[PDB]
DNA sequence: TGGATCTGGCCTG
DNA sequence: CAGGCCAGATCCA
């Protein structure tokens, strides 16, 4: 379930027009990240206990507004 | 080149490719300094000449011995005649795309022109013999694309040209390449202080060039996404890479960013950040070290180059 | 003139060009880091201990009022009278200028721990413009005491600064400028003795008079062998300032001074021309109204400063400095260090 | 050359007069030799000798720029 | 016995 | 594999 939830938030902050390619997985992103937290609390508590990585807590916080505000995350990637 | 034109040369009789210095004359049109722009208002501490080429990037940097060492090598654009370059290559393309939204093809409405720069270093290049300082075996890059190109139609506005490639090879168009470390912050902000100068100075200006026989005008809207997040924190104040504060957006510290980890917002900036290096360097408030930490939230350093607050798509991949 | 070999330990690749050595009651600290403090010392002071040539770097805490400095690339020295210690300008490590001077004292100490107190103080009245490679001195004149300032070099006006040409420097106005630290004011006098700007040069003190000589021109891209003595008295009106040119003098930038012995002084090491090593060491025996500079023996160099382009220091004040060697490349640890006894 | 490159390291330190070296006083010979080395031939440091250094070494300027190192004249004339 | 002092874990490259 | 920071285990006057 875990690597379920991470293929399907991937499409979101990976798709260089999300909101004309991955909508259906955009309305959902918020719903996705709570239910990734809770499992990470409370499944995986071993190591997400008072210690978290920096990418996991931006995808799981950042990603809606920085789609808001600029309207695309991967056309302004650094892997050009 | 040069031997597949002369063997073809030889054997079929003809000119079927061109010479080499036939090519060399045709590249100078491309290449910045061929064509003429004007400025209004004149930028600030930016020449008017049009035929800048490739200028040292060093800015004429005091290399005696008396003054701090220089090992670096750099060749830079200006960044203006760069920006000229790359808006006349598309010049076809522009008024392709003006044709295309059925608008017309002599207006000469503003441009507002958005750039996407990225700086990003390399490791293990190998460093070469020959004359020239004690250089280290890093490479920092500067580049930019141009993403998306508007015109002011009406009440509202159109878009004319949209990269369809924006992470491809054939956008990242080169600006500043230095033979330095990304780590060593004094020759970094040495050379690349000259182009922030340049992007300041052209924030609040107009471009008047000469687009296929109609005047029209540009204005620059730039963005710099492209940078990974070990580079925006040696830039942008924040220090290290693994802290109690993490993220680059947000003021959360770890311990509570693990707890709620749903709920943030954004606040981060450039101008607040400058306000808190302010702060920590005043220290209005009569603090310890740790209390003046806490307040100023991580800043412990002058950021001098604009890092708008985005996520890294490939490096936030890598992680995961 | 003993020469002894140092040994650094793990941050070794944090002492740069342009760092200077603070004396406290005995104690050396340093300053001039390389980039922007970390979380080993916030502060950007360090604890400078040498115990049988080993060199260990342990953060110094500033005080509760204190302001956090930025660490000055090419600062002022000045050794104020209560013992405080006075630094002016120099380039931060993002490299633009500051013409803000900050002044150090001891607030509290413990064993073998201090905290120490920047304060921020504004200067009014002919401000001095931003600068690097000067230098400053007190002067104890009928019962006053009061700095006097000297040009160095410093960026182009933000005026003909152009952005092609934007690290392009060129030496300071000739003036002489004059700082009050008790009231942080300052009077410009121009005097006519002085033509050309002078930089990287060494100051001498004494009782109302600065004994400044070398220095490097760069809009002539000479340095002369000459030898400048000011004079400034203070009555209760207007200060009155005069500078005699005076013969005997060398032609060294960035020189290291020592205070070896009462009206004794040192100079060791520098640069004769752009590739020349000023190899030889001088003498300068201070008198009450006399001037002698005198050679000593050279010291037994190593084959490493011998072949060297760049050598660097600051005075660690008990008859000693502290100069280093640009150790290799990157790829021992960057940098070897040397210390060096006078007397 | 690899062998011509030790002997020269170690000329530069005059061990026929101190046969005990310590591991200090090697590494600080192989640096000055690396840094003049630079200095006159311009030849960066390398830890895998190739070809071009063994033609660009095997010339009668590097005998004269490590002789400029050795303070005695029977090694400069041997070494010659 | 209460801060120094290594020391390994963790974060990004 | 370098580099920097933090929580933890010794440790020594
Ligand atoms: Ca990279
Ligand atoms: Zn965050």
């Amino acid at each position: 379930e875990l690597m379920d939830l991470y293929l399907k938030m991937k499409p979101v902050w990976r798709s260089s027009c999300p909101a004309k390619e991955c909508p259906e997985s955009l309305c959902q992103y918020s719903f996705n990240s709570q239910r990734f937290a809770e499992l990470l609390s409370t499944k995986f508590k071993y190591r997400y206990e008072g210690k978290i990585t920096n990418y996991f807590h931006k995808t799981l916080a950042h990603v809606p507004e920085i789609i808001e505000r600029d309207g695309s995350i991967g056309a302004w990637a650094s892997e050009g | 080149y040069h031997k597949m034109y002369r063997t073809v040369k030889a054997i079929t009789g003809r000119q079927i490719f061109q010479p080499l210095h036939a090519l060399r004359n045709a590249e100078k049109v491309l290449l910045p300094g061929y064509h003429p722009f004007e400025w209004q208002p004149p930028l600030k501490n930016v020449s008017s000449r049009t035929d800048v080429g490739i200028i040292d990037g060093l800015s004429g940097l005091a290399s005696s011995v008396d003054e701090y060492p220089v090992d670096t090598i750099a060749k830079r654009f200006r960044y203006d005649s760069a920006l000229v370059s790359a808006l006349m290559d598309m010049e076809e393309d522009i008024l392709e795309g003006m044709r295309s939204q059925d608008l017309d093809d002599y207006l000469n409405g503003p441009f507002t022109v958005v750039v996407k720069e990225s700086c990003d270093g390399m490791g293990d290049v190998s460093e070469k013999h020959g004359s020239g300082p004690a250089v280290p075996e890093k490479a920092v890059r500067f580049s930019f694309t141009v993403m998306r190109i508007t015109i002011e139609h009406g009440s509202q506005n159109v878009k004319v040209f949209e990269e369809p490639k924006p992470n491809s090879e054939l956008c990242c168009k080169p600006l500043c390449l230095m033979l330095a470390d990304e780590s060593d912050h004094e020759t970094l902000t040495a050379i690349l202080s000259p182009l922030i100068a340049e992007r300041e100075a052209m924030k609040s200006s107009e471009l008047t060039l000469e687009m296929g026989g109609i005047p029209r005008t540009f204005k620059f809207i730039f963005r710099g996404t492209g940078y990974d997040e070990k580079l925006v924190r040696e830039v942008e104040g924040l220090e290290a890479s693994g802290s109690v504060y993490i993220c680059t957006l947000c003021d959360t510290t770890r311990l509570e960013a693990s707890q709620n980890l749903v709920f943030h917002s954004i606040t981060r900036s450039h101008a607040e950040n400058l306000q808190r290096y302010e702060v920590w360097r005043s220290n209005p408030y009569h603090e310890s070290v740790e209390e003046l930490r806490d307040r100023v939230k991580g800043v412990s350093a002058k950021p001098f180059i604009e890092t708008v607050p985005s996520i890294d798509a490939l490096h936030c991949d890598i992680g995961n | 003139m003993s020469l002894q070999m140092v040994t650094v330990g793990h941050n070794i690749a944090l002492i740069q060009p342009g760092f200077s050595l603070m004396n406290f009651d005995g104690q050396v600290f340093f300053f001039g880091q390389k980039g922007w403090p970390k979380r080993s010392c916030p502060t950007g002071v360090f604890h400078f201990d040498i115990k049988q040539n080993h060199l260990k770097l342990k953060p110094a805490i500033f005080s509760k009022d204190s302001c956090y400095l930025p660490p000055l690339r090419y600062p002022a020295t000045c050794s104020y009278k209560k013992h405080q210690y006075i630094i002016h300008g120099g380039k931060t490590p993002n490299n633009e200028l500051s013409d803000k001077i900050y002044i150090m004292s001891v607030a509290c100490k413990n064993n073998k721990k201090v905290t120490f107190r920047c304060t921020e103080k504004d200067l009014v009245g002919d401000v001095p413009e931003p600068r690097y490679g000067h230098s400053i001195d007190v002067v104890y004149s009928r019962g006053k005491s009061m700095g006097v300032l000297f040009g160095g070099r410093s960026y182009m006006p933000s005026t003909q600064r152009t952005t092609e040409k934007w690290n392009s420097v060129a030496d300071c106005l000739p003036h002489v400028f004059l700082i009050d630290f008790e009231f942080g004011c300052a009077t410009s006098y121009i005097l006519p003795e002085l033509q050309d700007g002078l930089s990287f040069h060494v100051s001498i003190a004494r009782n109302d008079t600065v004994y400044i000589l070398g220095g490097h021109s760069l809009a002539s891209n000479i340095r002369p062998a000459n030898l400048y003595r000011i004079r400034v008295d203070l009555p209760l009106g207007t200060p009155a300032v005069n500078c005699t040119v005076l013969p005997g003098g060398i032609s060294v930038s960035s020189a290291i001074l020592t205070q070896t012995n009462n009206d004794e002084f040192v100079i060791v090491g520098g640069y004769q021309l752009e590739n020349q090593k000023r190899m030889v060491c001088s003498l300068v025996s201070l008198g009450d109204n006399t001037i002698e500079i005198s050679e000593m023996e050279t010291p037994d160099w190593t084959s490493d400063i011998k072949h060297s382009k760049i050598w660097f220091g600051s005075n660690m004040g008990n008859g000693t400095i502290f100069l280093g060697i640009p150790g290799d490349n990157k790829q021992s640890e960057a940098f070897y260090f040397y210390t060096l006894r006078c007397s | 050359a690899a062998e011509f490159y030790k002997i020269f390291q170690l000329e530069i330190g005059e061990v026929y007069k101190h046969p005990n070296a310590s591991k200090e006083e090697r590494k600080r010979w192989q640096a000055t030799l690396d840094k003049h080395l630079r200095k006159r031939m311009n030849l960066k440091p390398i830890m895998r000798m190739n070809g071009n250094f063994a033609r660009k070494l095997m010339t009668q300027e590097t005998v004269d720029a490590v002789c400029e190192l050795i303070p005695s004249e029977e090694r400069h004339e041997a070494l010659r």
